[PDB]
Parts: C-alpha cells; sequence; structure tokens
RNA sequence: ACGAGACUCUGGCAUGCUAACUAGUUACGCGACCCCGGUCGGCGUAACUUCUUAGAGGGACAAGUGGCGUUCAGCCACCCGAGAUUGAGCAAUAACAGGUCUGUGAUGCCCUUAGAUGUCCGGGGCUGCACGCGCGCUACACUGACUGGCUCAGCGUGUGCCUACCCUACGCCGGCAGGCGCGGGUAACCCGUUGAACCCCAUUCGUGAUGGGGAUCGGGGAUUGCAAUUAUUC
C-alpha cells in the first residue's frame, strides 16, 4: 500500500500543476492521499570564465540550475492511483512510482 | 533596577560634562547609561547617529586597531573593564568622570586647512572623535614591546590626559596642532 | 513587431565589414529578451573565408 | 531620488480621464480600483501608478489640470 | 637599542625592598614591580602570590592575562 | 539503474542528450 | 613490435586520459556533475543543456 | 488545568532562539543549562537586561526555557535576550490584560528596539575581482 | 628558601658549550646543537627533575644522570622514532648526534654524496638549493 | 537537586580529574612521557599528569551527547595547525591516545558500548558524574 | 524607436495563509540517575506548525503630517512600521586592424606530408640563476606565544557510459603520517545535530632577536602511481 509518487522537475509551474493535478483531481474518488511535501531546492552552480583566451578584465559567468523534488503518499494498491498518474503527464516533470 | 543602572559596578549620576559646548556630543547619561559598552550597532547608518552612541562603546570600538586586533570587541570591553578598575585604585574618582574630563581636555579647539594654509575652528563632534582617537593611539603605542600591559597604559593615558599632565601622547599631539594652527592664523 | 539581420565578415577586401539590416522594434536590455527576441547564429563558407549570419 | 517615468504618468492620467468619479484620497482604496480599470503585469508598477493616481487626485480639488 | 638585564631569583636587597614598598603601593601588578625591582614578570608571579600568603596586599579581580592587588583596609 | 545516476546528473544527462 | 607502442604507456588517470565530449581538447575541462565539457563549449551549450544566468 | 503555553522565536543573524514560555514558578534554561553558566560571561549582562529592566515580578510565575541553534557566540546571545523578552510580552498580551503588556512594551522598546524588533541585516554575496563583497584586488600598473 | 641560592652556577659548560643558567630547565639546554624544544622536555620527564625553576638552583652532581640520558637515549625507555640519527648507511645504530658529532655527520653524509658525484651532492658543493626549489627570484642578499 | 549542566563546566573536569586521581583504577598506558597529543601541537601537554584531565573530559562529552566514537572524539579535539610559512588549517586530533581513554574507561565500567556503533555512558557512570557536581554546587554557595 | 527605467534573481517579515516518519515541536506512557521536584540530541506516540523546508497571495507608494518649491516636477525631515536608497544580472548607437587560427570536425590562403611539420613509445625540459619587476603567504610578538579546559556555523560535493579516481561511520593496531575488518548513502534518509577556526576561561613565558619568526638543512616511516631523482604530498 505504501506507494510514493516522486515528482522531480526543473521548472516550478509544471511541478505545481502536475502535483495539484493528483491532489485537486484526486478529490472526487474518496482516496486517502497525504499532503504535498517539498524537498529543499538543489541549486547546481557552475562558474566559468567568459573569455576564451586570458585577455582583458577577469569577468566570470555564474550559470545556475535549480531542480526541485516533491512527494505524494497514499495507503491503497497500485492501479487505484495508476489511474491518476498515467493521464495528463509532462515531459518537463519526471515522475517515478515507488510501490515499495 | 529603577534605582540606577550601574555600569557593571560603576556610577551613572555624578558624572558632570563641565564644558558647555560638548554636552550634546557626550553620551554617558540618563538615556544611554547601560550595563555594558557592547550594543547591537546601527550608529553608522546616518550622519549624526554616531554622536548618541555611548563613549564607553566609542572608546571600546576605537581600541581594536592595526589588523591583528580587528573585530575583537570581547577583548576590548575586557581591556576597558581592567583599565576602569585600575583608575579607581590609583585616582580615587569614578572612571567615567576621569574619562569625561580626559575627552574634554584632549579635543583640539582650532586646526589648519589648505584653502594657502589657513587656520579654522573645529566642530565639537570632531573634538570628541580626535580626543578618543588620540587617547586610544597613545595607549596602543605605550604597550608595544613593553611588559606594561594595555589596561595599565590606557589608565596612565586617561589620568595624565584628565590632569593635563603633559606626559600624554594625546595632550602633546593636541598642543602641537593648536600651536601649528596658531602659526598661520 | 520588428527584426534585425547582421551579416558580418569579408565583403570585397582585406579589411573586414558588417552589413546591418534594422527595422521596427528591437529590445536588447532586460529579462523580456529571453521570450520576446528569438536569436540564431550560422556560419557559411564562401570561397574567401567564413561569413557569420546573425538573425534577431 | 523618486521621479516617476513617463510610463507611470501617462498611464495614471488616462486612468483619471476615464475613471475620475471612482477615485479617492488614500493610496490603498484606489490601488484596488487600478486592479480592474488597468491591466498591469507588475505589482511595483501597479503601486507606483496607484500612488501617482492619488497625488494627481489631491491636486484636482485645488483647481486646474495639465490637460 | 639599550639592553635590560633582569634577576631570575631574588637578591637580599630586592626581597628587602619588595617587603617594605610593594605593600605600601596602590597599583600592585607584576608589570609595575618588574619596572621598579628590575625583576621578571615571571618572578613577580611568584612574589605577589608569596605576599598573598603573607596577607598584606588584597586582590581586586583575577583574569588569565592580568591580575591586580591593592594596599590594606585600615579600620 | 544498477549504477543509479543521481538527480543532479539525470537533468545533466538529458540536457547533454538534447544538445 | 609497434603494437606494444600504441597505448602501452598505461592510461588510467591524468589529463591525457579524459577530454571534452565535443572537441577532444584537454584544457579548461569541467568534470562537475559529469559534464566532461571544456569551459568554452559549456558557455556555448549552457542555455540548451538547462543552465540559466540569474545571478 | 488549561495550558498557558506561549512559543516565541527571535534572531539577530542566522542565529535563531525560540523561547517556550509556560505558567510555572521561575525557570530560565538555555538548551538545559541556566543563564548563569552560558559562556561568554562578559556578555551575561546583555542576557540580564530583559530581567533587571522588568525586575523579577514580571518573571514571577513564568518558566521560560529556550532552544538556540545557528550563528555564533555573540549572535546566539542576541537571539536569546530578544526571544525571552518578546516571549514574556506575548504571554502577558494573551493571558494578562494588554494595559500592563503596554507598560512592559514601553520599557523594552525604549531601552533597545532589538529587545522587541529584530535586526534585518544578513551577510552579503562576494563579487569576483576581490576577496570580500565591496573590496577589489591590488591594481598593478605598468 | 625564596631568595637567590648559594652554590649558584650562572654559566654551566655541558658538553663544551656555556649554557646560560638563567632560563627554565628544558629551554636552557637548547644551546647544545642536537637537543631542541622537544628532546629537552622528554629527557627531563624520564628522570624526575621538577620543571618549575632555572638551571642556577640545580645540584652539580644531580645532572650526572642528565648527560647520560642526553648521550644514551634508548637505555632509559626513550622510543626509537624520537631520535634524529636513525639507521645510518655507515654504522646502522640509532643515536642522538650532539654538538660536535652532528656537525661531523652533516659533512660525512655531504662528502658521501659529493665523492660519488650524485646530483644531490653537487648543489651542496656549489651552495645551491638541493630539494628542487625555484632559484629564479630567491637568494638575492645572501649572494655577492 | 543538582545535575552536571547546573554547574560551571570550567571547574567540573578539574573536580572529576581530582576524583579519578582519588580512585586510581583507570588502567593508564606507558607512553605518557613522550606522546604529543595531536599532529598540530608544538610542545607536550604542560600538566605533568595530563591524561587525568581528558578521561575527566571525554565522559562529560558522552554524558551530554552520547554515541561519540573514536573518529568523533578526534573531531572534538581539533585545533589550528599553524603551518609556519603557508596559511593555517583545521587539524582533526590523534586517534590512539583518545582510543586509550575510551579503552581505559571500558575496563573500569563508567563508559559502555551499545547499538548504532560508538561508545556511550553506562547507567552507573551517570550517578558517578552527578555526585561530582554535588560537591561543585556547594563549593560556590 | 533604442538605452535609463519597468524587468528576472536574491535578502529582510508573515503566531495569518497552504502542507509534511527524507523537518520538527508541544504534551503523554516508559527508562536513567536525581535531595514533592531538575536534566536527558535516552525509547515509543495523539495533536499542532512557533522553529525548518518552498508554495501562493499579500506588504511599500514619497503614502500620512510639517517646511521649502512661482510650481507643477520635486527636495529635506518626522510618525507609523520587517524594510522610508539591500546586493546582483541584463544592458544602446558607433568603434578599436585590442585578445583568441593553442577550445572547436568554424576557418580562406600560405607551408608541410613517408627527408614528417602526421602518429605513438623511452628520456629530458618548461622549475634551470650574477640580476630587474608584478600578484601573493608568514611574520616582526605580551591587544602576544605555548599547553589544557569550555560552546556555537552556513554555502556545497559524493559511488562518475569513458570514469577506476566517491564520500565516509563504527571497532581494533600504530608516537605519528597511516593500516585492517565491517557498515550506511545515487542523498532534508549516511558522513552529520557538518561538535570549524578566531573569540571566550585557566596555566607558563617576561622585552631577550626569547618559548617572536620558521626559511634553509641532515636522518628515518607510510600513501598515490607503471615510475618520485631536479626531493608529489604528508
Amino acid at each position: 500500500h505504501r506507494i510514493r509518487i516522486t515528482l522531480t522537475s526543473r521548472n516550478v509551474k509544471s511541478l505545481e500543476k502536475v502535483c495539484a493535478d493528483l491532489i485537486r483531481g484526486a478529490k472526487e474518488k474518496n482516496l486517502k492521499v497525504k499532503g504535498p511535501v517539498r524537498m529543499p531546492t538543489k541549486t547546481l552552480r557552475i562558474t566559468t570564465r567568459k573569455t576564451p583566451c586570458g585577455e582583458g578584465s577577469k569577468t566570470w559567468d555564474r550559470f545556475q540550475m535549480r531542480i526541485h523534488k516533491r512527494l505524494i503518499d497514499l495507503h491503497s494498491p497500485s492501479e487505484i492511483v495508476k489511474q491518476i498518474t498515467s493521464i495528463s503527464i509532462e515531459p518537463g516533470v519526471e515522475v517515478e512510482v515507488t510501490i515499495a | 533596577t529603577p534605582d540606577i543602572k550601574l555600569f557593571g559596578k560603576w556610577s551613572t549620576d555624578d558624572v558632570q560634562i563641565n564644558d558647555i559646548s560638548l554636552q550634546d556630543y557626550i553620551a554617558v547619561k540618563e538615556k544611554y547609561a547601560k550595563y555594558l559598552p557592547h550594543s547591537a550597532g546601527r550608529y553608522a547608518a546616518k550622519r549624526f547617529r554616531k554622536a548618541q552612541c555611548p563613549i564607553v562603546e566609542r572608546l571600546t570600538n576605537s581600541m581594536m586597531m592595526h589588523g591583528r586586533n580587528n573585530g575583537k570587541k570581547l577583548m576590548t570591553v575586557r581591556i576597558v573593564k581592567h583599565a576602569f578598575e585600575i583608575i579607581h585604585l590609583l585616582t580615587g574618582e569614578n572612571p567615567l568622570q576621569v574619562l569625561v574630563n580626559a575627552i574634554i581636555n584632549s579635543g583640539p579647539r582650532e586646526d589648519s586647512t589648505r584653502i594657502r594654509r589657513q587656520a579654522v575652528d573645529v566642530s565639537p563632534l570632531r573634538r570628541v572623535n580626535q580626543a578618543i582617537w588620540l587617547l586610544c593611539t597613545g595607549a596602543r603605542e605605550a604597550a608595544f614591546r613593553n611588559i606594561k600591559t594595555i589596561a595599565e597604559c590606557l589608565a596612565d593615558e586617561l589620568i595624565n590626559a584628565a590632569k593635563g599632565s603633559s606626559n600624554s601622547y594625546a595632550i602633546k599631539k593636541k598642543d602641537e596642532l593648536e600651536r601649528v594652527a596658531k602659526s598661520n592664523r | 513587431k520588428g527584426c534585425e539581420v547582421v551579416v558580418s565578415g569579408k565583403l570585397r577586401g582585406q579589411r573586414a565589414k558588417s552589413m546591418k539590416f534594422v527595422d521596427g522594434l528591437m529590445i536588447h536590455s532586460g529579462d523580456p529578451v529571453n521570450y520576446y527576441v528569438d536569436t540564431a547564429v550560422r556560419h557559411v563558407l564562401l570561397r574567401q573565408g567564413v561569413l557569420g549570419i546573425k538573425v534577431k | 531620488g523618486r521621479v516617476r517615468t513617463k510610463t507611470v504618468k501617462k498611464a495614471a492620467r488616462v486612468i483619471i480621464e476615464k475613471y475620475y468619479t471612482r477615485l479617492g484620497n488614500d493610496f490603498h482604496t484606489n490601488k484596488r480600483v487600478c486592479e480592474e480599470i488597468a491591466i498591469i503585469p507588475s505589482k511595483k508598477l501597479r503601486n507606483k501608478i496607484a500612488g501617482y493616481v492619488t497625488h494627481l487626485m489631491k491636486r484636482i480639488q485645488r483647481g486646474p489640470v495639465r490637460g | 637599542r639599550d639592553k635590560l638585564n633582569n634577576l631570575v631569583l631574588f637578591d637580599k636587597a630586592t626581597y628587602d625592598k619588595l617587603c617594605k614598598e610593594v605593600p605600601n603601593y596602590k597599583l600592585i601588578t607584576p608589570a609595575v614591580v618588574s619596572e621598579r625591582l628590575k625583576i621578571r614578570g615571571s618572578l613577580a608571579r611568584a612574589a605577589l602570590q608569596e605576599l598573598l600568603s603573607k596577607g598584606l596586599i588584597k586582590l581586586v579581580s583575577k583574569h588569565r592575562a592580568q591580575v591586580i592587588y591593592t594596599r590594606n583596609t585600615k579600620g | 539503474m544498477a549504477v543509479q545516476i543521481s538527480k543532479k546528473r539525470k537533468f545533466v544527462a538529458d540536457g547533454i542528450f538534447k544538445a | 613490435g609497434h603494437q606494444q607502442l600504441y597505448w602501452s604507456h598505461p592510461r588510467k588517470f591524468g589529463q591525457g586520459s579524459r577530454s571534452c565530449r565535443v572537441c577532444s581538447n584537454r584544457h579548461g575541462l569541467i568534470r562537475k556533475y559529469g559534464l566532461n565539457m571544456c569551459r568554452q563549449c559549456f558557455r556555448q551549450y549552457a542555455k540548451d543543456i538547462g543552465f540559466i544566468k540569474l545571478d | 488545568g488549561p495550558l498557558q503555553s506561549v512559543q516565541v522565536f527571535g534572531r539577530k543573524k542566522t542565529a535563531t532562539a525560540v523561547a517556550h514560555c509556560k505558567r510555572g514558578n521561575g525557570l530560565i534554561k538555555v538548551n538545559g543549562r541556566p543563564l548563569e553558566m552560558i559562556e561568554p560571561r562578559t556578555l551575561q549582562y546583555k542576557l540580564l537586561e530583559p530581567v533587571l529592566l522588568l525586575g523579577k515580578e514580571r518573571f514571577a510565575g513564568v518558566d521560560i526555557r529556550v532552544r538556540v541553534k545557528g550563528g555564533g557566540h555573540v549572535a546566539q546571545i542576541y537571539a536569546i535576550r530578544q526571544s525571552i523578552s518578546k516571549a514574556l510580552v506575548a504571554y502577558y498580551q494573551k493571558y494578562v490584560d494588554e494595559a500592563s503588556k503596554k507598560e512592559i512594551k514601553d520599557i523594552l522598546i525604549q531601552y533597545d528596539r532589538t529587545l522587541l524588533v529584530a535586526d534585518p541585516r544578513r551577510c552579503e554575496s562576494k563579487k569576483f575581482g576581490g576577496p570580500g563583497a565591496r573590496a577589489r584586488y591590488q591594481k598593478s600598473y605598468r | 628558601s625564596l631568595v637567590i641560592p648559594e652554590k649558584f652556577q650562572h654559566i654551566l659548560r655541558v658538553l663544551n658549550t656555556n649554557i646560560d643558567g638563567r632560563r627554565k630547565i628544558a629551554f636552557a639546554i637548547t644551546a647544545i646543537k642536537g637537543v631542541g624544544r622537544r628532546y629537552a622536555h622528554v629527557v627531563l620527564r624520564k628522570a624526575d627533575i621538577d620543571l618549575t625553576k632555572r638551571a642556577g638552583e640545580l645540584t652539580e652532581d644531580e645532572v650526572e644522570r642528565v648527560i647520560t640520558i642526553m648521550q644514551n637515549p634508548r637505555q632509559y625507555k626513550i622510543p626509537d622514532w624520537f631520535l634524529n640519527r636513525q639507521k645510518d648507511v655507515k654504522d646502522g645504530k640509532y643515536s642522538q648526534v650532539l654538538a660536535n658529532g652532528l656537525d661531523n655527520k652533516l659533512r660525512e653524509d655531504l662528502e658521501r654524496l659529493k665523492k660519488i658525484r650524485a646530483h644531490r651532492g653537487l648543489r651542496h658543493f656549489w651552495g645551491l638549493r638541493v630539494r628542487g626549489q625555484h632559484t629564479k627570484t630567491t637568494g638575492r642578499r645572501g649572494r655577492t | 537537586g543538582v545535575t552536571v549542566k547546573d554547574v560551571n563546566q570550567q571547574e567540573f573536569v578539574r573536580a572529576l580529574a581530582a576524583f579519578l586521581k582519588k580512585s586510581g583504577k583507570l588502567k593508564v598506558p606507558e607512553w605518557v612521557d613522550t606522546v604529543k597529543l595531536a599532529k598540530h601541537k608544538e610542545l607536550a601537554p604542560y600538566d605533568e599528569n595530563w591524561f587525568y584531565t581528558r578521561a575527566a573530559s571525554t565522559a562529560r562529552h558522552l554524558y551530554l551527547r552520547g554515541g561519540a566514537g573514536v573518529g568523533s572524539m578526534t573531531k572534538i579535539y581539533g585545533g589550528r595547525q599553524r603551518n609556519g610559512v603557508m596559511p593555517s588549517h583545521f587539524s582533526r586530533g590523534s586517534k590512539s591516545v583518545a582510543r586509550r581513554v575510551l579503552q581505559a574507561l571500558e575496563g573500569l565500567k563508567m563508559v559502555e558500548k551499545d547499538q548504532d556503533w560508538g561508545r556511550k555512558l553506562t547507567p552507573q557512570g551517570q550517578r558517578d558524574l552527578d555526585r561530582i557536581a554535588g560537591q561543585v554546587a556547594a563549593a560556590k554557595k
């Protein structure tokens, strides 16, 4: 019964939509789904030099890449929420089913 | 206590600012008489917020100079504590009163400026700043490569500078500037 | 709403050139230039060297 | 320095041109009028032009106008 | 510049003068009786503790870096 | 996956694949 | 003979073993998050891998 | 009977202390140890300023225990003194009449705003071409 | 008692070097070339000598053990890692090579290097830097 | 009542160091003359019987936060390796000398072992620390 | 029409708002000692989000008052308050014969191509040392050094397609640098409650080129590597 829908994405709005879609949309089937938990945002920073050569003032680019992770938890067998997850998915959001 | 907020174990009242000029720019009294020099800060946000800062805190901050001592305010409050306990044993007076007279009898009343070198008058806030700065620098040099510790040199500076005893680094720099200002007045 | 074509490199000589073709509206500054302005850069090998083609 | 740009003023002026009778003195009541009567995609710009709508409103009761 | 040579343990004359002057002073710290007995701050850190045992000079406050002693109370 | 590539590398791996 | 003189000098580490996955150039390499990309090529392909400039 | 529990947090920098104030007989315990034995003791009087401004009759029947984390030796003391002060004013706002709460708020705000209203300042981002935020390396000419 | 003791020895020639006996006992022996800061504390921790006073108050016959500790290390439970001379190409024995002994062993292992004409030996013979430093911008005031 | 957190910790290790000198059943090793107490140290520990202050220390560190292993105790005894000419660093402490404290306090049953890995405090050593602060409490009354 | 601005990120607050065995807190049963009571980052749990994480909305405008401003535009104060000028990013027109052909399987032309300027292997060299410059690090000590004792961080990284080189707990042996079993973690789960330094508290040292300073230099022990000498580091 311990199934976690693990929603990880880079964009915030596609992740809020898809997570709310399995909470707001998963209202009128009387499911026992527990509220949304947000893991701390993993901010991947790579600081390179702008210049191809070594010439001029030392200017650096600071490329960031914020990636987010969210948990959906419920006490029911597999196909009762594979009905829910299979419909209206996003390329941007990666969703992994942990049945155990 | 509503009786009196005693500065660790020191007096608030009976600390007269006996000069009728510097009475505004000396914070020792009534609204700024606290248990310690150490404050939150935020006196260096505006122009004339720095004057209302208590002088125990001004002399505390002035004492941490020359690179190695930078941002050691817990060391300097302890230097102030020791050099304040020393003055009461050596003088027989409230160290705040001896400090007040030391700041007042150290601040130079005139200075010279390139307009060519012409003598001008000095602001009372610069008088407080230069008085504090010259006293701390005199204490700083006096305890360098010497067995005499910083609190012993700081107390000897503030007793000599309260008296106008002429052995002060601060008084000798003050008498120099006022004479050199008078040279082209 | 507007566009900008810049064709840079060799245009008859040993002293480089860049022909600029502006029209209408064009933003350079601000964050809007991520989703408003569509930019492309190509090389092209004509027999005297390489011409660079910059479309906005 | 807090000078409002021409963008703020020539949006505020036409907000009073169309909807003068709805407006009042205090900033908060007619910031909420600026919600519906103006499409603004920036809440700092919204509060900037709302703030000028009140200042232009206060000087209307003294007498004449810019235009 | 000018060398300052000191005593590592007390002479008769040094132990004589610190018995008859150092209890009769107001500011009794090791850095003052290092100046005027021409001894070390180390030898004063034994001398002022040896006068604490004799019970002539009273301590004010003891910090790691600095300790202070004073003359007697009269009454 | 057996080597089980982490979340900070999965976004990278799809990114470089797209490029 | 010369087939003991191709890569018989063992290649198990160093700057000669690894290079950028676009050019095969041995300098300014980024191994952080398993890019294996030269700083010039990364700054070119920053936008389209997913990296953004915000600060 | 009905619990008169109040939880009030405070902060100076990334240091943050939250004082749970309860209806008791007098108890101030910082992470289990009391006010007298939290070092430094040179900055103990900055912890006594909530007490001696108000006395021990504002701290008559309150048991204010603290839990502190983050920051440093000075900032954690500034988090404590703020939190236990705010915490008493919050307990005396809800469960006692607000007239006496205003009488206390007068003294605590008039003494230092930090005792009630926190410091907004944090540390700055380091910009390249220099070691700190607003400092650059040595510009060598020639 | 507390005053300067009689039978006072200010200078104390211990393995022919005039030790100034006005210093704490561990830091007084450091003048001897082969005992530093570390060796002295251990060789006076082995034999019970109180580390509270100078070398002026100690007995002349009580330091008979001291030289035999300082000269013979391993005999009084001193560990083998503690010794400066360890497993020498010439003798093989572990020692503490002291004032004149050390000076001889330096030139012995320098002549050993120089006479076989190893690269390490010649930079010692020419007064160059032996452990591969950059001598482009160092050695200005000591030279010429 | 009094416990260990209600006394100044700066005199508790000294008071408990005096107590374990009175007991004298601790099983002390035989390198106390020569050993240097971490890689960042310059001199030897100046206390002639220095081992009797750290056995007094470690039990306090196990009383407050239990589960302090060998590597965790070396992490606690860390200092500034002043590297002469180059910039300084943090230096994690020496293993064996602090491992021969938690081996020395294993023999005399005052610290113990449990699950999760690591040493911890035996339910008798809690009492044996409570009645050291008992003397320290009324030494400042 | 562009640039400035507006914009995006970040910081400050929110007892109000949304949600949490990969965050806690309060209360409760149990367990330990405790001289009716304290501490517990000791075990387990029925509420709740003050602390934590990141969502959505609010919040701040020269808005209120007072002057000055012909006088609009505005300026300076003061109240109220979490802020009454946070910090970055982005960034026009026109140029410089700046720098890069040693980032490119982007590159015209010139020169090479089995006499190699292609390609790999074995060694050396970029470090060589009478000198001259620039960026740095440690200091010249007593506001200090050495030795003990005490109490708190926040940004990140991690088992790599190539790809081994991860991070490391716990317990033994070793003075130490290290070695050996036995785990945990593809990570708000483990290292980790990241017990960081300085500062604070107590000891010795005493103006001496001293226990300031630690360059050069002799001897010995492991680690990485196929290989350390011109010494990898420790």
